[PDB]
DNA sequence: TTTTTTTTTTTTTTTTTTTTTTT
DNA sequence: AAAAAAAAAAAAAAAAAAAAAAA
């Protein structure tokens, strides 16, 4: 079924795969995170509750005074969003925390607290997030792009050592914690394990273990197993382990069990090992010389006198063997030595171990962290414990613990956030195992190890920083705390937390000014996954293993969409269906597959879980039961792809477009497109300016609807019903009766947004797209936003194009454009600038904004007002004064006679220099609004009072009219109730609306309801009065500004650019182009029946830079407009429904295999006529990205119109009137107008304003700057013989004031001549050197 | 004061915001000559402002200077006339953003357009490398009269047909002009106007314009060629020669000296550059500029009148594609089954799989290239016969307009086996051209190679930048300061043999460079050319006819000079042709030539094959 | 067999917000 | 205590020790 707004225009859809999981609510990653941050969590596992209970409780050292946290609440914001945009403050709200402080007596720790107190104390102010996932922080929407970073946990990374010219692999383990100090280990080239806590001076890896209080024997036992030995006659017998003999050769004749198992020189083959095990061959005689190569396991001490014969980790010499034999040491147990499988690299580390004392290792760490400090036992122990063990300075967060436990194959999923002995021990174990050929390594660019940090986590992090700081302050005060003489306001301080959090949401690299020049730009810039930011990979330190695309991005990150240039592949986007797992790893949905039945139930899989199973690609067909029609269905596996059997499939994709992002799934026919050009097309679409009148794209993808609805700027309804009263600035919706509240419904008052500036100078204008009285269903589109059209997103506009190389003007990639496209003015934006003029108070009196200005003609003052501010609607131009501002004539100059004058005061009527802010050169405009802002204690002047009264009167009108409309709804409800009971018509309509309860009504609930409504009416009166007073107060009170400013007046210029011969239009498949000429309507080439063509692109951009998608788009657009022309012809003849209904039904069928299956039979022919009216200039066609529309369908669709099947038509040449041979393509490629506008690019310069200290011409487009003559151009001139031009680019046009003036004189005087002579810079340098005692003389 | 960025030693090197500057987006400029740069009005009344003041106050239209200022700011009609007068001949310097080459600061004359976009002649879009998709060029001006003469003599866009590094021209028809030329001259077996003898070229153009004879029409005409057979004399010979009507039409643009056969083929991007270069060598410079203008114009016009447009139906797919792919699939199936049995190890199985995929890819590529090319069977007024096709994709590829055989293969044939992100070649290739659709798996695979290419280019940008900087740092010292060092120790150049694959003959690597010892013919006691002689093209031809396998050439690697390098010992400048005149710096010529072409740089028994 | 000289490989030293100073 | 001004946001030098060579 189709709602009213949907029924306005059904988009023909070519899709085939039945959707099972519709597109989710975009921006979910943002709203879910932030609601997680602020929402009162009773369990308090995440959010502000978690941070508070982490930092709390508090108490000074032996203070007998404990500060505890009770609860937290987020009060209402002081302002609301719209006035926040107007004013400039953050859209923040207070954060009131209920705290409790209790203090005991002396020698009563456990005794009852002597005194208590509790208060809802103010605890900082926190920014909030609007309904679009944006933050209004300084009169502008800042979006906190979520970041991507290496997850906390342990990552045994090989770290392939391409250095050393040896190929050796320096296996590296890195226990990265979420909060604390790192801890990594690596094998050095000498096969010795080393540690460098926090990347400071490397230390032997053993050190921490012997700093962990582990004895050398304990260290050896933990790292190494042992081999038992026994002195038994000559050639002491040792426990034979045939398993240990694996990967070893018989260094001696193995003749045990009366059998020659292995003669000397032969390996111990599997045959011999099996024979040994079968006979249970065990401890046997072995040579002592063979044992000589072993290493002593324990610390053998001569028992006769208790003298250390030898500590462990020493090789066995026969003298030592005899010595221990005489002492009675029957046991000669040695560490099991090997290299193939049990390489004891840590034994070599122990050999390199400089010391063994625990305190010695503590001192080693103490010097390691803080070099050169005085060694100390207590401080060293505290350092060693607090680096890892102490919770406060180290915390593997729950994500970190989970990853760490899973990496070490622990049975457990949850544990403490601090490490332990066994943790590092097992890390070392697996590290040596990997180096010993037991275990592969992880790759950090596998999304299982990458993690997605949203806004909420970042806010919690910064707020926890603030909490620990204020807690430190609290402890400071408590240690000096007085006895119950101050409640928790002196101990507390809101300033640090507020400063920290506003520093984050404001000045941070992840709070970018929202990209608002299109709805798609907004939504893409929200759903963004950046690899930069704190604790991340800086855009130059990152290499290439991360700028690449890993084979798990599929379903979690769009390969196509990413900015190019400096940082390519660091700023990946998010798939359309992607989510964030509870830990924060990018999951994705898959269709559960039980046997052949692909069950429509959906399961969300993380990154690692994907590999464990085998998945089918989305466009694998089915047979109405979920069974794969092709039994050996293509499927993907642990980074692989093969034809798996019909039963060897555990999951299937949800839809044909979960690999891409919305920023690139809007592309149609994306399948028939190279990845490079699709990437550039997605980047282009993201920055398309919203033209004057939105135009529904003629070839969409079915994703434009959802993108526009969920982006935020479409004024989506809230409750269904009827549209009581449309308007250009407001829509009022009478609610449907069922959806009405228990009382006082019938009111929506959707305040549309008339013209206002965007964050890139593009009008954000919302227009109403509902006819009066039309019913509306919930969640529909009442008012089109900027670049929206009945809900559908409309970025650019259609334009009938003809791929043919015209006379050159489309040479490289240029684009003709017939005058018609600019004549009918379909590309024309409404850029709205914001010039801000301020009035500071510097030395020598304040700045004056008076209209009185010296040295200005009457023309400038003609349009100003008396105060000095231009009137609204003043068609200003270049150079006109917007604001009349002046300064008090410099400073203290001349001589002490000037000080005498100042004592007497000067004698100047003017006594003020001109500093008025004019229109920037080269821009027209019609002033819309001029806001005035006043520092408190500054009396509002004439213009300020004018605006103040205007806004106050308008606000009075607004409150009055909303109250009136709500009262009208209330009385309509009263009348509806009075239809039954008290229905006296004459008595009802005789008396006025003063009393509609005195009418007769028996004992019924109706009169009780009327009494409730009357209470609502009186409450409405009182609430209206209070809102009115509050609004008056807010308007009247002066707004605090930056220091030293009396008042600032900001004026919003509005301009109407036009498509012109330097812009940069671009299709959607990356096919850029700069408009090269605006031809007359005639010179364009016109098809057979007269209609010209509005663009002539260059064909030779197709075959190379292969993006043949756009040709398919052109053809399908041609067919779309063909059906449109057919419907237009039928309507112009005023055909009778049957013709229309039949034709539209046929066009919508076109369904060899499709999913539309629409029917216009039950369509209320009036609505069929409305549909024809909305389709009479095109039949919109959808084409999901990879379940596209095949060519044969396009041929049939064109054939439905009378147009030729080829997609090509003969075009006549307008200028001559002959025929182009070689018939040419003509279709409707939906072209954009990217906001690289020529008149924001061009910037001339002859002798404009110069610089401050460099004294060169001032650089920058914002200040009339000339192109920079960098070094490489200096080389370019040197290569040529041209020298004078270089010598003049360096001296007579950079800094030489005398040379500049002389050259200007010569030019105006008519002489073309530089002045030969060394530039004065040489003279300055010469005197500089002569300052030093250096001759630095000249020569010949 | 003598240290750091503000140190007054390294101060004129950091960068200076030069006055009289400019900027704009760029726009194509056909109808311009090859030495004209369409400059906007709104930017040419703020560049030549002081010049306007001078010519205005001098003319007396407004004697006082402030009146002149207020007149120009008043847009009075006279100021347009005065500005036209001052910019009558006042060369401007158009500079692209990264100025690797020494052509990247070429200078043009101005012609004023309306609007705001620095037009730019199409042919000179190559040296700049601009692409008219948002590229922005800066306009400087030379003030002092010496600087004007430099901008007109040393840098004018019409005195740099030959780039510094490689001798051959860098004003070479590029994208649409070559497609137009290609279309304008192609042999069609039978078409309107077939089988007739018209006249010289004039009646050929008359026939085409009237529509009587189609553009492609194998027909005999009477072109007369003025060949320089005699010593510096235009010897004229005329005769009934076969050609095409379009070929006769194009012949009118060729200047006198060239022989007719220079344009009788189907002019691609190769033969057209060869024609332009031959015109250079035979009739000097200025005729080459006139001929480049004419070729660009008569290429654009007939490209338009052709209307070569890329309909989708012209990317023909082989009907044998699916059969070949099924055969390859069966092959990999048998190989995999055999590997499962253990008869072949995993590595051998994988190598065999990729090899048979490569073989199938070759088969499909040959099939599609055969369907695109030829394949046009048409009656010749008798029976049928086949001719090279006119499909717009194939027409482009054969012409070399933009897109060689590889890319059209990717458009119609299998698009290959995309290597995994590491670099190892994927076992299962992409078996779907672009005309048919890709699949989520296949497209997601292609993104790997695409993004790796993009990132590697982005890095190689700065790599080539650093390399150029080092080179110009160690080369800027030199300057050709000695006419002749009078040495004898020049290296002996020979054709370079790449292990049995001699590529560069003695032609190039001794072209122009001055011989040290007198070239001796292989015949004994037969001095071919004297000692200190310039090896221009005719002497090179003499070397070819004598086929000298080794000649001693003076080399700058060892010239007896104190602080420079001999003029003779350097050779030709390889930007103008004649021996390098005293002064022109070669170090910052060299460094940049060995620089700029850096980003293009990618980041048992012998069988005798010849008679000898 | 012992001492001295030379090499080499390892280590350590080199436009906006905040902080410190002044009134 | 408030307001205004200044500055922060891997290469190589030296030296210990190991190894060569001469007395
Ligand atoms: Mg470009
Ligand atoms: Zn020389």
């Amino acid at each position: 079924v189709y709602s009213y707004t949907e029924k306005k225009r059904i988009r023909k859809d070519f899709g085939k795969r039945p959707q099972v999981l519709d597109v989710p609510y975009l921006l979910s990653i943002q709203l879910d995170s932030f609601q997680k941050f602020i929402e009162q969590d009773p369990e308090g596992q995440y959010g502000l509750e978690a941070a508070f209970r982490s930092v709390f409780p508090i108490q000074s050292y032996s203070g007998n005074s404990e500060l505890q946290y009770v609860s937290y609440r987020l009060g209402e914001p002081v302002f609301d969003v719209q006035e926040c945009q107007i004013r400039g403050v953050t859209y923040s709200a207070p954060l009131r925390v209920k705290l409790r402080l209790v203090i005991y007596e002396r020698e009563a720790p456990e005794g009852t607290v002597k005194d208590i107190k509790e208060q809802e104390v103010y605890m900082g102010e926190i920014p909030l997030m609007t309904d679009n996932g944006t933050f209004v922080i300084n009169g502008t929407e800042r979006v906190i792009v979520s970041q991507l970073h290496r997850s906390p946990g342990v990552f045994f990374d090989s770290d392939k050592g391409k250095t050393h010219s040896s190929g050796k692999v320096l296996y590296n383990a890195r226990i990265i914690p979420y909060r604390g100090s790192w801890l990594d280990f690596e094998f050095d080239p000498k096969d010795n394990l080393f540690v460098r806590i926090d990347r400071r001076r490397k230390l032997p890896a053993t050190i921490i273990l012997r700093a962990l209080n582990y004895t050398t024997e304990q260290i050896l036992d933990l790292f190494f197993e042992k081999v038992i030995f026994e002195i038994r006659d000559n050639k002491l017998q040792m426990e034979l382990v045939p398993e240990r003999l694996r990967g070893e050769t018989a260094s001696f004749d193995i003749e045990a069990n009366g059998k020659v198992y292995v003669e000397k020189g032969r390996r111990i083959t599997a045959r011999h090992i099996r024979q040994l095990e079968k006979d249970d061959v065990k401890l046997i005689e072995v040579p002592v010389e063979y044992i000589a190569g072993k290493v002593v396991a324990k610390d053998y001490i001569d028992e006769s006198t208790g003298e250390l014969i030898c500590a462990a980790n020493m090789e066995l010499s026969l003298d030592l063997l005899a010595k221990l034999s005489q002492s009675g040491h029957k046991r000669i147990e040695t560490l099991f030595t090997n290299d193939l499988d049990h390489g004891p690299y840590i034994s070599e580390t122990l050999r390199v171990d400089p010391t063994n004392d625990r305190l010695s290792a503590l001192v080693e760490i103490y010097r390691m962290m803080r070099p050169g400090e005085p060694p100390t036992r207590e401080a060293a122990e505290s350092l060693f414990e607090n680096l890892f063990f102490s919770e406060d300075r180290y915390d593997l967060s729950a994500v970190g613990r989970m990853k760490f436990n899973r990496s070490l194959l622990r049975e457990e999923i949850e544990g403490s956030g601090i490490l332990s002995k066994d943790d590092i021990i097992d890390v070392m174990k697996k590290l040596i195992d990997i180096r010993n050929g037991k275990g592969e390594v992880d790759d950090i660019d596998h999304l299982g190890n990458r993690r997605i940090r949203s806004v909420g986590e970042m806010a919690e992090n910064q707020f926890r920083v603030g909490l620990v700081r204020v807690e430190r302050a609290v402890k400071e005060r408590l240690s000096l705390g007085d006895l119950d003489t101050l409640m928790p306001q002196d101990m507390i301080n809101a300033k640090p937390i507020s400063a920290a959090v506003k520093e984050f949401f404001g000045s941070s690299q992840l709070s970018q000014f929202m990209d608002q020049n299109n709805p798609l730009s907004e939504i893409t810039h929200k759903r963004r996954i950046s690899a930069l930011g704190p604790g991340g990979l800086t855009r130059e330190r990152a290499g290439f293993e991360v700028r690449d695309v890993h084979p798990t991005h599929y379903g979690r990150v769009c390969p196509i969409e990413t900015p190019e240039g400096p940082n390519i592949g660091l700023i990946n986007s998010l798939s359309v269906y992607a989510q964030t797992n509870e830990y924060g790893f990018l999951e994705t949905p898959y269709r559960k597959v039980t046997d052949g039945v692909v069950t429509d139930e959906i399961h969300y899989l993380s990154a690692i879980e994907e590999g464990n199973y085998v998945i089918a690609q989305a466009n694998s067909n089915l047979d109405e039961e979920g069974h794969f029609v092709e039994d050996l269905v293509t499927c993907r596996s642990k980074g692989e792809s093969s034809l798996f059997s019909r039963d060897q499939v555990d999951y299937m994709d949800v839809s044909t477009q979960q690999v891409v992002s919305v920023g690139a799934s809007l592309i149609p026919f994306l399948e028939h497109d190279d990845a490079n050009r699709a990437l550039m097309g997605a980047n282009m679409q993201r920055q398309a300016v919203p033209t004057l009148r939105a135009d529904k794209p003629l070839v969409g993808t079915g994703m434009e609807r959802a993108v526009a609805v969920d982006s935020g700027v479409t004024a989506v309804a809230k409750r269904g019903g009827v549209v009581q009263y449309v308007d250009a600035s407001r829509i009022v919706i009478k609610v449907n009766e069922d959806e009405m509240y228990p009382g006082e419904a019938g009111i929506d008052i959707y305040n549309l947004t008339k013209y206002t500036r965007s964050n890139q100078n593009t009008c954000i204008n919302q227009m109403p797209c509902v006819s009066l009285g039309e019913p509306v269903e919930r969640g529909d589109v009442l008012a089109d936003g900027p670049s929206t059209d009945l809900g559908e997103l409309a970025l650019g506009q259609n334009m009938r194009v003809a791929f043919m190389p015209w006379n050159g003007y489309n040479f490289e990639d240029s684009i003709l454009v017939s005058e018609r496209v600019v004549q009918e003015d379909r590309f024309t934006t409404i850029h709205i600038q914001e010039l801000a003029c301020v009035s500071r108070d510097t030395k020598l009196g304040p700045e004056e904004i008076t209209a009185d200005i010296p040295n200005v003609g009457e023309a400038a003052l003609s349009k100003l007002d008396e105060s000095g501010i231009v009137y609204i609607g003043a068609e200003v131009t270049g150079g006109d004064i917007l604001v009349g501002k002046v300064t008090p004539k410099g400073e203290t100059q001349l001589t002490p006679e000037e000080k005498l004058l100042r004592a007497i005061f000067g004698e100047k009527a003017s006594d003020v220099k001109d500093s008025s802010l004019r229109v920037p050169n080269g821009v027209s405009g019609t002033v819309i609004d001029v806001q005035v802002f006043t520092r408190d204690g500054v009396e509002k002047d004439k213009r300020a009072l004018e605006i103040e009264e205007m806004q106050l009167k308008q606000a009075k009108k607004d409150l009055s009219e909303e109250l009136q409309i709500l009262e009208a709804g209330l009385f309509s409800r009263i009348r509806a109730v009075l239809v039954a009971g008290g229905v006296e018509a004459e008595k009802l309509d005789k008396l006025p609306r003063d009393r509609w309860l005195e009418l007769g009504l028996t004992d019924e609930e109706k009169q009780n309801q009327l009494e409730q409504l009357a209470e609502q009416y009186d409450e409405l009166k009182h609430e209206f009065e209070k809102k009115l007073e509050a609004k008056r107060r807010k308007i009247t009170q002066g707004d605090d500004l930056a220091p030293g400013v009396l008042k600032i007046v900001k004026v919003y210029l509005a301009v109407k650019r036009r498509i012109q011969p330097g812009d940069k239009m671009a299709g959607r498949h990356g096919n850029k182009g700069v408009i090269s000429k605006i031809n007359p309507i005639e010179d364009m080439p016109y098809d057979e029946n007269g209609t010209p063509v509005d663009i002539v692109l260059n064909p030779l951009g197709v075959p190379s830079r292969m993006n043949i998608g756009q040709i398919l788009e052109t053809h399908l657009g041609m067919a779309a407009k063909g059906i449109g022309d057919k419907i237009n012809a039928m309507l112009k003849q005023q055909q009778e429904v049957a013709k229309l209904r039949e034709f539209i039904q046929r066009a919508y069928d076109l369904g060899a295999d499709v999913r539309q299956k629409v029917d216009l039979s039950t369509f209320s022919d009036e609505e069929v006529m409305r549909l024809a009216e909305n389709l009479r200039k095109g039949m919109p066609i959808a084409t999901p990205v990879f379940d596209g529309a095949k060519e044969a369908e396009i041929k049939e669709l064109l054939k439905l119109g009378d147009l030729p099947t080829s997609g090509q038509i003969r075009l006549y040449d307008g200028r001559t009137g002959e025929q182009f041979e070689r018939p040419v393509t003509v279709g409707y490629m939906y072209m954009l107008k990217l906001n690289h506008l020529v008149d924001d690019k061009m910037h001339a310069r002859s002798t404009g304003s110069y610089s401050l200290v460099t004294q060169q011409p001032l650089g920058g487009k914002a200040q009339f700057g000339g192109q920079r003559f960098g070094e490489m151009e200096v080389w370019a001139l040197e290569a040529y013989g041209a020298a004078y031009t270089l010598q003049e680019m360096l001296t007579v046009k950079s800094d030489d004031v005398n040379g500049r003036t002389k050259m200007y004189k010569n030019i105006v005087d008519g002489n073309h001549q530089m002045e030969p002579g060394m530039p004065e810079s040489f003279n300055v340098l010469l005197k500089e050197i002569r300052s030093l005692g250096i001759n630095i003389e000249l020569e010949d | 004061m003598i240290k750091g960025k503000q140190g007054r030693f390294r101060q004129n090197l950091l960068g200076k915001r030069v006055d009289y500057s400019g900027r704009s987006v760029i726009t194509v400029g056909p109808y311009l000559r090859l030495h004209q740069c369409g400059l906007p009005k709104k930017m040419a009344l703020e560049l030549f402002k002081p010049f306007i003041y001078g010519k205005l106050e001098l003319r007396g239209l407004a004697t006082t200077i402030k009146a002149a200022k207020k007149m120009v700011e008043r847009e009075e009609a006279v100021v347009w006339d005065i500005l036209d007068e001052v910019i009558r001949e006042h060369p401007v310097l158009l500079n692209r953003a990264p100025t690797l080459h020494r052509l990247g600061i070429q200078a043009f004359e101005p012609v004023l357009i309306e609007g705001k976009a620095i037009q730019l002649h199409p042919l000179v879009c190559a040296a700049y490398n601009a692409d008219f998709d948002g590229d922005q060029m800066a306009v400087h001006v030379p003030l002092t009269l010496e600087a004007q003469l430099e901008a007109r003599a040393l840098m004018m866009s019409t005195n740099n047909i030959l780039s510094p590094a490689n001798g051959e021209p860098i004003i070479v028809p590029s994208q649409d002009v070559v497609l137009g030329l290609y279309y304008m001259t192609r042999d069609c077996v039978n078409a309107k106007g077939e089988g007739m003898v018209l006249t010289g070229p004039k009646e050929a153009e008359r026939l085409y314009r009237s529509g009587l004879a189609s553009l492609h029409a194998r027909v005999k005409v009477r072109i007369t060629e003025y060949e320089k057979d005699a010593n510096g004399e235009l010897v004229a010979k005329t005769s009934l020669k076969d050609t095409t009507v379009g070929r006769a039409i194009l012949w009118m643009i060729v200047p006198k000296g060239l022989p007719y056969s220079i344009v009788n083929q189907a002019l691609g991007k190769k033969a057209i550059s060869k024609m332009l270069n031959t015109c250079y060598r035979i009739l000097g410079l200025k005729p080459t500029v006139i001929f480049a203008d004419q070729i660009m114009y008569t290429g654009f016009a007939y490209a338009a009148r052709s209307g070569a447009s890329v309909g989708i139906d012209d990317m023909v797919i082989p009907e044998k594609k699916h059969e070949i792919i099924s055969e390859a699939e069966a092959e990999v199936a048998e190989i995999q089954e055999q590997f499962q049995s253990g008869l072949v190890t995993a590595g051998e199985r994988y190598n065999k799989v990729i090899d048979i995929w490569a073989a199938a890819n070759d088969r499909v590529s040959k099939a599609m290239m055969d369907n695109l090319q030829t394949e046009t069977v048409i009656n010749r007024d008798g029976q049928e016969e086949k001719q090279v096709s006119f499909n717009s994709i194939y027409m482009m590829a054969d012409s070399g307009a933009r897109g060689s055989a590889a890319q059209i293969r990717q458009l119609a044939g299998m698009r290959g086996l995309m290597a995994k992100p590491d670099g190892s070649i994927i076992e299962t290739p992409i078996t779907a051209n672009f005309r048919e659709g890709l699949n989520v798996l296949q497209y997601f695979i292609s993104t790997h190679g695409a993004r790796k290419g993009l990132a590697d280019t982005a890095l190689k940008t700065a790599n080539s930048g650093y390399l150029t900087r080092r080179l110009v740092d160690v080369a800027q010292d030199l300057v050709v300061t000695e006419d002749d060092c009078g040495t004898h120790e020049g290296i002996m150049m020979t054709p370079v043999i790449e292990g049995g694959d001699v590529k560069e003959p003695l032609r190039d690597r001794v072209l122009g460079r001055v011989t040290a010892e007198d070239v001796l013919k292989p015949g004994t006691a037969d001095i071919l050319v004297p000692r200190n002689t310039l090896l221009h093209e005719q002497w090179c031809d003499l070397l070819e006819e004598n086929s000298v396998d080794a000649v001693k050439v003076r080399s700058v690697v060892s010239c007896d000079t104190d602080f420079g390098v001999c003029a003779h010992c350097y050779g030709r400048d390889l930007a103008r042709g004649h021996i390098i005149n005293k002064g022109e710096a070669i170090g910052v010529i060299a460094a940049q030539s060995i620089g700029e072409p850096g980003t293009q740089l990618t980041m048992s028994s012998i069988q005798v094959k010849n008679k000898g």
